């Protein structure tokens, strides 16, 4: 429920002019079984400078529940995140890459969540919020002993409408004597299965009744279908369906700026080649491809990334295992080998263990290329964006890497000296190519058995296809047992054009 | 008063073909209505036929015209109509009209007029050959046009006609039709054709349009047959060519309107009948059904049959008409229940137990289709449903009258003709996705149903039932019966009309609107009755000439396009402007507001999902709806989909879409209500998939014209390219496409292999011949490239293309059609654009194409050219572009500095003698004339002076002329041009200036050598060109007369670029040399137009920093405005055809009140543009307009007429400029055009250099050439183009100019890159350097290697070279990068001069001259001509072998041989004394070859050979000393 995120507050001028003072948001999210609320509300110092409002509290919504997905353990890293504000979907849909297999989508069934403010507590805290900052609270805290959450979610949405419909009527019901408290560790008022079953019988009549009067009905010959909608509410292809997004991904860059080494060598790229990996590769299939670049004239400190070579191979979603034998290209024949480049789905400031491992078994499988001055790019999908970083591997992960032959997740002899920082720079004043593959393209993501390391084919100075293109995807596209003579049947191919 | 619009949606009809505007009805002669349960029965009796009149007999094709008959055998009696009409049909060119009875014979009313209009082309010696006649045929339906196609084929095949069917793309057969005569099509066929512009290039030779069946007018379809009228009659006005109308209608009303809207005269050239002449006349019977549910009518329907089935159970024939599907085989088993359950009774439908041939109808037992229960019995289920042969097989027997009852649908009416006794005909109404649900049926329809109960031969009266509504057969009974007034839809398509000629340019303005909205039949219809089209009658009496509703309608669709950007203009000019988009909607027949949608929704990052969902969305199927009924199904339809369309939902988009996709997987969708909505959407997906893709690529999105090409080829072959790709190709089995398909085995590793292990990869070396046969045809383009550095953002890149599959001609057929795409760094987007269109000459050849494409700031590792084919499946050739070593050339110093300084008078040099031939000419010189004075006359330098042309370069070169007069009079000059045009008319010029004025005497260099050589030392000005000024003077040491010229100019010093440039290019570099090596200073005066280059030029022609001066063209005399004006076919035939408009409408628009030259690629184009041009202005009725003076002005000018083409054309004051006029005509139309008395010139391209009349307005049009050496197109020459373009101004008047390049797309850009940027010259040393090495080396100036070393050291590729060493393919730029191409490059060229037997070659370093060497130096030819002289030249030869080896020769060969030559050249070889073996008449050597011949021969040729001839002569006679020698 993004319905809070957004506030203001009018007020009569000397002028005349209803002046307006922003006030506190909050973004809600729900889950019912869990009975957890958690509200992410900002103070009126969001929308200070910030000319767009109503489309900014949105985006700011988007955004939040993007960096609570970054952060959120990924065991509750939820399917579908379903929206009561139409808006959401959109930018929710743009930053939420970053739980690509969680889809959004928005709710035709709508939810009193935002008026669930009308309980002094919560709406009190969040205009007395004083900073940033997402709160959870218990809702239906005490049901889950002897209810259901089911039941908890149906009688929380009807009292919810309830409260936004008269609130004192509510407030009659929820305090209906002196002794019965409610829990103040807890949401609602503690109750006994007869008093709350009671209080479900009170707040539906509340709903049957107040939407009676108000529309002139005889809600008493309504049926339970128009009872219970008025009360509860109104009366691989993962993969093919959001990598196509990649564009937009592109123009949200971070590079990773931290303490300068300040000896070795800086790689500076140009983002085109970046932005089109990254629209080669997708969300969660991660694209490898071998750097290369030229130093610039009397600029040995600079190493600038100038061309991309993409050779056979598939990415999965940790590691990336790329030809063993390695490109040979007249375009980069004046050329050197900068390192390697994974895309990422997965978002951590270390340098991927069995990445350095193929770099430093690639530099000991070559020494052409130089341990120190080899670099591997990760560009990893955050909230709605891509960060990229350069990390290069000294002896130390030389060795770890090239005697490590279990590529497990955290293996006997993974450390935190292993891998090392290079400073990296996006430019815009030159612009290179890529090259692939002769006799099929880069990607055989699809086919595994056309996979090897050691296989022998050509690179050709042309361009890639995105990952799901048609070629890279043999299996489904011939995919085709058809009855051939169906087409006599309905003759009338009625044409009359051209 | 303003137009006011009108709310366009209701004044219009509502579901066409149903529409029963009549109030009432009219009973027939012996109607009896009988008043049943359930449903109301009329019937009517069969009509009375109207009796022959007295006097009257029928016609055989014995009495008819004697050409004629032939082809109408068998036919001995005709039908009394057509007989009554033929004397009309064979004698009349009149528009007739006929109303008559399906089956009256009309057919062949028609087919005379197409025999006779045949006959109006005919020869005694030669036969129909059809090169002079054409027709239109349109018939109404696709079945009926096919088989009257396949009819007319053989009975018209008697002369060798041949009559075609209209189904072929735009481009890929055109020459076919262009093959073809009479033309039979559909309105939409014609409507299409005409969008894409098919009409215009067969047009002025189709002379006939014949209508059939014209009625759908009051249908929907009405507005392509008013569109087709409406165009016609006002093409017909506007062209004064006259065409026949022949339309044949049903009877009913309002013909006589319809022929006032066909331009029909209803005295001589009405033909009107009722259902009185019927064939068999008809008697009817609507049983209308006034139940009230459905759930009773569909079972009612089947006892109502029921009984009409047992009523003509007796000796009769039913044919039933079924309206689904399957409804033919499922109105069977009905009849088969009814006559089961009525205990042995409904059958027995024969005269026995053993007759009528039962066993027969047993014995045919087995068919593929339902025959095996129904063929046993009399009644059987026939359609195209159930098989091809199945159909043969049941007609067949129902012919033999062994089927008295047969089940079909309307198919049949549409199918061949095949007669019934009787028609029962259910339901009356059909499924349209059109309108979206069930809609009665179409008028036609019911008509072609009901034109078939009833046979010639064996039937007499014929009869039918139809069950329709008791509603509805109101309309139907005023249907049966001449009742329905035919009405029109035009205010529907309105829109579409006006998008589509405002695209087309018959209407510009609103008042051309009016004039074509007039033109509709719907005007006619408006004028007689606007009562049911929309005005009460005191305002239509008030607007009575239609003038105000004329000013409503129009303004509707024009605003309507306007704001969904197919028109563009306010209410302020009323001029239409029709963009890209529009465009692209109204060529590939899409809707105006979903190419609005589809406009609003195209963006760079369309994904499949995204495209085939806009695709879906198209506003074309507004009427597509998404029922539950099928939504179940549709669950799985949406599961059986690769690609997700999972952002849409369960509603009539993804229904689409899923239908797509299932379609395009050939899944199968059991509803037939999704079937239909399949059958329409697929049939509009062509083109709306086509739409967006051409708006798409020429919005520059490379990646959604790639998703686009995808979908195109998968919407085209109903399939995936990640299929199998012999799936196009309907040879190899779907087993064998699937067995190539079952394993891992790419197709681009399947050329490389044997035709054994083509098929080892599944292990079948049965297929291995025909896999690899198919292999062979499977289509492939391959390209080789160089890329050319001109400028520093600015490249080339030259392309050439071989086809590397031989073509299978009935796979590949007429032509291959693809995209060849220049495609930037990362390939996202298209930077140019080449359609290849290769016909089936230039297959397995190089396809050489030239087109330049930019770079920019972060210069790109590589870029792409991508050529793959339009309609192909999985067949495309990309070209990398590498340019990681790419070094463009240094960006050149920005231009000097346009000073003022006072405008210099005549005077100013203080010599009055000199002032007199300036003064009286122009008052003030130009700013840069100014501005040289100081410089050019004072000093005795060397000059460089860039200024466009028209900015007074004779002015620069003859200041310093007086100046070196000056100096001393007897001092010598010599000025060089290399256009001979240039310098005769720069001679012409200076002869006045010089012989009367200073007396110096003029001499212009010729041919003659001595006769030159003597011309020299007599004259102290002398003019000359390249050749005549090298050869000679290559070895001047000698001849006194050239050491001493104090002063040389050369005019058009910029030409370098060019080929034979290396003539002035040397010629420049030795008059340096001798100016150092004969001890004085000798001045040069080089003037040219702006270049980037010119301080180069300057630094190698001896000029400083300060002494250089070097202009823009756009500092200028009169400053012009150029524009780029497009059409975007690639046709060269259908640009030159399409370009005539613009050159017209700009001669109105830019300079109306100012002359107009128009250059023309071709010298017969110039009458032809000029009678264009004339034909043009002539309906626009100020006619007359490029003459200023009165009538008999002209005559004592005209009286010297030789082509009756040049006295009308000046008459109505175009005249042309060209060769094969006189030279006193030429002087005549100069001096008319000059004087203003003519205000437009038509001028072939090529005389351009020659133009000795100056003008105001230029429109260059056509700037492509069809050289027949590649016989093939080819741009226009830069450096002329830019003079064309200065040949547009007149000092004295103007104070700017006006040029227009006419030019394609792709021709255009070329031109916004180098017309208003100037252009540098560039150094094709490395190219020609070896006949001026070997004329020098014989000369003794050049005495070894070194001194060819030393020679480099001094000609312009020495300049260029470290400027832009990617012009000569240079790998360096340093010191020892260019000292070793020097060094390299003078002993690869001394290398092959000594093979060639010219040269002696001693120590690697020393060479000298031999016998060969000597010949070529003192002959003046080229060292490949003087080498296969001495090679072939042997003792035995004789004259005839001499001549083929002189022919033969280099400087031969620049002669061309132009369009559809090859057959002039040829009969004229069949009789030509001499014969050769296997030559080919677009080879220049045989070409000489017979120029020989005939010139031997005595014989007069035409003027275009003439003219070559003579330039064989003039230049032979070097060649024929050097070879005696």
């Amino acid at each position: 429920d993004d319905t809070n995120v957004y506030r203001v507050t009018i007020h009569k001028t000397f002028e005349g002019n209803l002046t307006t003072k922003p006030i506190n948001g909050a973004i809600f999210i729900f889950n019912p079984r869990t009975g957890q609320l958690f509200l992410k509300i900002i103070h009126t110092s969001v929308w200070a400078g910030q000319k767009r409002l109503g489309q900014l509290a949105k985006w700011k919504t988007a955004e939040e529940v993007a960096a609570l997905i970054r952060s959120l353990p990924v065991e509750e890293q939820p399917k579908q995140i379903i929206v009561t504000r139409k808006g959401m979907l959109d930018p929710l849909e743009v930053h939420l890459l970053d739980f690509p297999n969680i889809v959004i989508k928005g709710s035709e069934l709508q939810l009193p969540f935002q008026a669930c403010l009308k309980v002094e507590k919560f709406g009190d805290l969040i205009l007395k919020a004083t900073e940033p900052q997402m709160v959870l609270f218990n809702l239906y805290d005490d049901w889950l002993k002897t209810i259901s959450s089911y039941t908890a979610f149906s009688r929380l949405i009807l009292i919810l409408r309830a409260l936004h419909v008269n609130n004192d009527r509510a407030k009659v019901i929820l305090k209906p004597d002196k002794t019965t408290i409610t829990e103040p560790h807890h949401i609602w008022p503690t109750l006994t299965d007869e008093e709350w079953i009671k209080v479900e019988v009170q707040l539906k009549d509340l709903i049957l009744a107040d939407y009676g009067k108000k529309n002139n009905v005889n809600v008493a010959s309504l049926t339970q279908s128009e009872i219970r909608d008025i009360i509860l509410g109104m009366e691989w292809r993962v993969r093919a369906i959001s990598a196509a997004n990649l564009h937009l991904r592109t123009n949200h860059i971070y590079v990773s700026s931290d303490d300068i080494k300040e000896t070795g060598y800086t790689y500076i790229l140009p983002k085109n080649v970046l932005k089109k990996f990254i629209c080669i590769s997708d969300l969660r299939a991660q694209i490898a491809g071998y750097l290369y670049g030229v130093s610039p004239p009397d600029n040995p400190q600079v190493k600038e990334i100038r061309c991309i070579v993409m050779v056979p191979q598939w990415g999965t979603h940790q590691t990336v295992h790329l030809p063993g034998q390695l490109p040979q290209h007249e375009y980069l024949k004046e050329m050197e080998p900068l390192g390697w480049i994974h895309t990422q789905p997965n978002e951590s400031p270390q340098l991927s263990p069995q990445d350095v491992t193929t770099h430093a078994k690639i530099m000991a499988d070559n020494p052409s290329w130089d341990g120190e001055k080899t670099i591997i790019i990760t560009c990893s999908f955050t909230p709605g964006s891509c960060t990229l970083t350069a990390y290069k591997l000294t002896p130390s992960g030389y060795e770890w890497g090239r005697q490590n032959t279990d590529k497990g997740n955290n293996p006997k002899g993974y450390l935190p000296s292993h891998y090392e920082r290079v400073q990296m720079l996006l430019s815009d004043r030159f612009l290179g190519f890529f090259m692939v593959p002769a006799q099929s393209s880069w990607n055989y993501n699809f086919m595994g058995v056309r996979h090897d390391p050691n296989m022998k084919y050509e690179l050709q100075l042309a361009n890639p296809k995105e990952f799901y293109h048609e070629v890279h995807r043999p299996s489904h596209f011939l995919n085709f047992a058809l009855l051939q003579e169906g087409e006599v049947y309905s003759a009338d191919r009625e044409d009359l054009y051209a | 008063a303003p137009r006011q619009v009108l709310d366009l949606e209701d004044l219009v009809f509502t579901q066409g073909s149903h529409f029963m505007a009549n109030k009432r009805c009219q009973l027939p002669d012996g109607s009896f209505r009988r008043q049943r349960k359930g449903y109301e029965e009329v019937h009517v009796p069969a009509l009375k036929p109207k009796p022959f009149g007295s006097e009257e007999q029928l016609l055989p094709v014995e009495k008819l015209p004697k050409y004629a008959q032939a082809g109408f055998e068998g036919f001995k009696t005709l039908n009394r109509i057509q007989s009554k009409l033929y004397r009309a049909a064979l004698e009349t060119d009149e528009n007739l009209l006929l109303c008559a009875p399906t089956g009256a014979g009309k057919t062949n009313v028609a087919l005379m007029c197409m025999l006779r209009e045949i006959g109006k082309h005919i020869n005694m010696d030669g036969t129909i050959n059809v090169d002079d006649f054409k027709i239109i045929y349109i018939a109404p339906m696709r079945s009926l046009v096919q088989e009257m196609v396949g009819s007319f084929g053989k009975r018209l095949a008697t002369y060798g006609i041949t009559v075609a069917e209209l189904t072929g793309d735009h481009q890929l057969c055109k020459e076919e039709i262009s093959a073809t005569q009479i033309i039979v099509c559909t309105p939409e066929k014609w409507d299409i054709i005409t969008r894409k512009g098919g009409e215009r290039t067969y047009t002025q030779l189709v002379r006939l349009i014949i209508l059939d069946e014209i009625h759908l007018l009051h249908d929907d379809r009405g507005p392509v047959l008013e569109a087709l009228v409406a165009r016609a009659i006002r093409n017909i006005e506007m062209t004064q060519e006259d065409v026949r109308l022949i339309g044949l209608s049903a009877t009913l009303p309002n013909y006589e309107d319809v022929a006032t809207f066909l331009r029909v005269d209803p005295a001589k050239g009405l033909f009107y009948f009722d259902n009185s002449f019927r064939p068999v006349p008809l008697e009817q019977t609507y049983v209308g059904i006034t139940e009230k549910k459905a759930i009773k009518r569909f079972q009612i329907m089947n006892e109502i049959v029921y009984e009409k089935i047992m009523e003509h159970a007796g000796k009769n024939q039913v044919l039933v008409f079924v309206h689904s599907r399957k409804e033919t085989g499922k109105t069977a088993r009905a009849i088969r229940d009814m006559c089961l359950e009525k205990d042995t009774l409904g059958l027995f439908l024969r005269e026995g137990s053993a007759s009528t041939e039962v066993l027969r109808t047993e014995a045919e037992q087995c068919k593929n289709l339902e025959l095996k229960d129904l063929l046993p019995y009399g009644f059987a289920i026939h359609h195209a449903g159930m098989t091809r042969v199945d159909r043969t097989l049941v007609e067949d027997l129902f012919a033999d009258k062994h089927i008295q009852v047969l089940v079909s649908t309307a198919t049949l009416a549409w199918g061949v003709n095949l007669p019934a006794h009787t028609v029962i005909i259910k339901g009356t109404q059909v499924y349209s996705p059109e309108k979206g649900r069930w809609t009665e049926l179409g008028a036609l329809d019911i008509l072609q149903m009901l034109g078939r109960a009833g046979r010639p031969q064996y039937d007499t009266k014929g009869e039918g039932i139809l069950i329709t509504s008791h509603g509805e057969l109101q309309y139907y009974l005023s249907l049966l019966n001449q009742q329905l007034p035919i009405e029109s839809q035009m205010v529907s398509k309105l829109p579409d009309m006006l998008n589509a000629e405002i695209v087309l340019g018959n209407v510009q303005n609103a008042k051309d609107a009016v004039n074509w909205l007039g033109y509709a039949y719907l005007y006619i219809r408006m004028l007689r009755s606007p009562t049911l089209y929309g005005i009460s009658h005191d305002d239509l009496k008030g607007d009575p000439l239609l003038d105000q509703r004329r000013l409503d309608l129009v303004h509707t669709a024009a605003l309507m396009l306007d704001k969904n950007n197919l028109v563009k203009y306010d209410k302020k000019t009323g001029n239409f402007q029709v963009t890209e988009l529009g465009r692209i909607a109204s060529h590939y027949y899409i809707t105006n507001d979903t190419v609005q949608t589809y406009n609003q929704l195209l963006k760079p990052t369309l994904s499949e999902i995204e495209l085939f969902r806009v695709f879906s969305l198209s506003s074309e199927f507004k009427n597509i709806t998404v029922r539950e009924e099928e939504k179940l199904e549709l669950q799985k339809l949406l599961e059986r989909v690769p690609i997700p369309v999972k952002e849409s939902i369960e509603e009539p988009s993804a229904k689409i879409n899923v239908l797509l996709q299932a379609f395009i997987s050939q899944l199968k969708l059991e509803g037939f209500a999704l079937m239909a909505d399949m059958v329409y959407v697929t049939q509009s997906a062509g083109r709306l998939m086509r739409a967006i893709f051409e708006i798409v690529l020429n919005r520059g999105w490379a990646q959604l014209t790639d998703k686009t090409l995808n979908l195109c080829k998968m919407i085209d072959k109903r399939m995936w390219q990640s299929m199998c790709p012999l799936r196009q190709f309907r040879k190899l089995p779907e087993e064998v496409v699937k067995k190539i398909e079952k394993k891992n085995f790419p197709f681009e590793r399947l050329y490389d292999l044997n035709h054994n292990e083509i098929g080892e990869l599944i292990r079948m070396p049965k297929m291995g011949k025909t896999i690899h046969k198919y292999v062979h045809l499977f289509p492939k383009l391959e390209l080789s490239v160089h890329l050319q550095p001109i400028t520093r953002s600015t490249l080339k890149v030259e392309l050439t293309i071989t086809p590397d599959f031989q073509w299978d001609e009935k796979v590949h057929g007429s032509s291959e059609a693809f995209w060849i795409l220049v495609e930037d760094v990362d390939s996202e987007v298209i930077l140019h654009h080449e359609y290849f269109l290769l016909k089936a000459k230039y297959a397995q050849d190089e396809h050489l194409i030239t087109f330049f494409v930019p770079v920019f700031e972060p210069l790109p590792p590589q870029y792409f050219i991508r050529v793959v084919s339009d309609r192909w499946l999985s067949c495309e050739t990309q070209l990398p572009v590498s340019f990681r070593h790419l070094i463009l050339p240094e960006k050149y110093p920005p231009p000097t500095e346009l000073l003022d300084l006072q405008p210099l008078p005549v005077s100013a040099l203080r010599n009055s003698a000199f002032e007199s031939l300036y003064q009286d000419k122009f008052p003030f010189f130009n700013p840069i004339q100014t501005q040289v004075f100081n410089t050019v006359y004072n000093s005795d330098d060397n000059v460089f002076v860039g200024a466009p042309t028209g900015s007074g370069k004779t002015i620069c070169a003859e200041f310093a002329i007086l100046r070196m007069l000056l100096q001393s009079s007897e001092g010598r000059c010599v000025y060089i041009t290399p256009m001979e045009a240039l310098a005769e008319q720069v001679y012409m010029d200076w002869y006045e200036k010089f012989q009367d004025r200073l007396n110096k005497k003029v001499v212009l260099l010729t041919g003659e050598t001595s006769t030159d050589l003597k011309l020299l030392g007599k004259g102290n000005i002398i003019i000359s060109t390249p050749e005549k000024w090298d050869i000679l003077s290559r070895r001047w040491k000698q001849r006194k007369n050239v050491q001493n010229i104090n002063l040389f100019v050369v005019d058009e010093v910029h030409l370098i670029g060019g080929e034979n440039g290396p003539v002035l290019e040397v010629i420049c570099s030795r008059m340096r040399y001798i100016s150092s090596q004969i001890e004085r200073p000798i001045r040069i005066v080089a003037l040219s137009s702006s270049l980037s280059n010119a301080k180069d030029v300057a630094h190698w022609l001896g000029c400083s920093a300060t002494s250089t001066f070097n202009f823009h063209p756009n500092v200028r005399p009169v400053p012009l405005e150029l524009h780029i004006q497009g059409f975007n076919i690639s046709h060269t035939q259908t640009r030159l055809l399409s370009m005539a408009k613009p050159v017209y409408h700009a001669i109105t628009k830019h300079s109306p009140k100012k002359p107009v030259i128009v250059f023309v690629p071709s010298r017969k184009q110039t009458r032809l543009t000029a009678i264009d041009i004339l034909t043009t202005c002539a309906a626009d009725i100020q006619r007359q307009r490029f003459l200023h003076c009165t009538e008999k002005d002209l005559i004592p000018y005209l009286e010297k007429l030789s082509d009756s083409t040049l006295k009308e054309t000046l008459l109505n004051g175009v005249g042309y400029l060209h060769e094969g006029l006189s030279p006193m005509e030429r002087r005549l139309v100069e001096q008319l055009f000059s004087s203003g008395a003519i205000q437009v010139v038509v001028a072939s391209r090529s005389l351009c250099w020659g133009m000795n009349v100056a003008a105001h307005l230029v429109i260059i049009m056509d700037t492509q050439y069809y050289n027949g050496k590649i016989h093939a197109y080819v741009d226009y020459p830069i450096y002329d183009v830019l003079q064309m373009v200065g040949h547009a101004n007149r000092p004295l008047q103007d104070d700017e100019g006006r040029c227009v390049i006419m030019c394609q797309g792709s021709k255009k850009d070329f031109f916004k890159k180098f017309l208003y940027e100037p252009l540098p010259v560039e150094s094709h040393l490395d190219h020609c350097m070896h006949d001026h090495f070997n004329a020098e080396i014989v000369t003794k100036t050049i005495e070894n290697k070194q001194d060819a070393v030393d020679y480099l050291t001094w000609t312009f590729l020495y300049r260029r070279m470290t400027q832009n060493p990617n012009y000569y393919n240079l790998q360096g730029i340093s010191h020892r990068h260019l000292s070793d191409h020097l060094s390299e490059l003078v002993e690869q060229t001394l290398s092959d001069l000594e093979q060639s037997k010219c040269i002696s070659i001693e120590d690697e370093m020393d060479v000298a001259p031999l016998n060969l060497g000597m010949i070529a130096a003192y002959y003046y030819i080229n060292y490949t001509t003087i080498e296969l002289f001495s090679m072939s030249l042997n003792a035995k030869t004789k004259v005839r072998g001499l001549i083929e080896i002189i022919s033969n020769a280099a400087e031969y060969e620049n002669i061309p041989i132009r369009h559809h030559e090859d057959n002039l050249l040829r009969q004229l070889a069949q009789k030509v004394p001499h014969k050769l073996n296997n030559p080919k008449f677009n080879d220049p050597h045989v070409k000489t070859n017979l120029l020989l011949q005939a010139h031997l021969s005595r014989m007069q040729l035409s003027a275009e050979l003439q003219s070559d001839t003579e330039e064989i002569l003039s230049k032979a006679i070097r060649l024929i000393q050097a070879c005696v020698d």
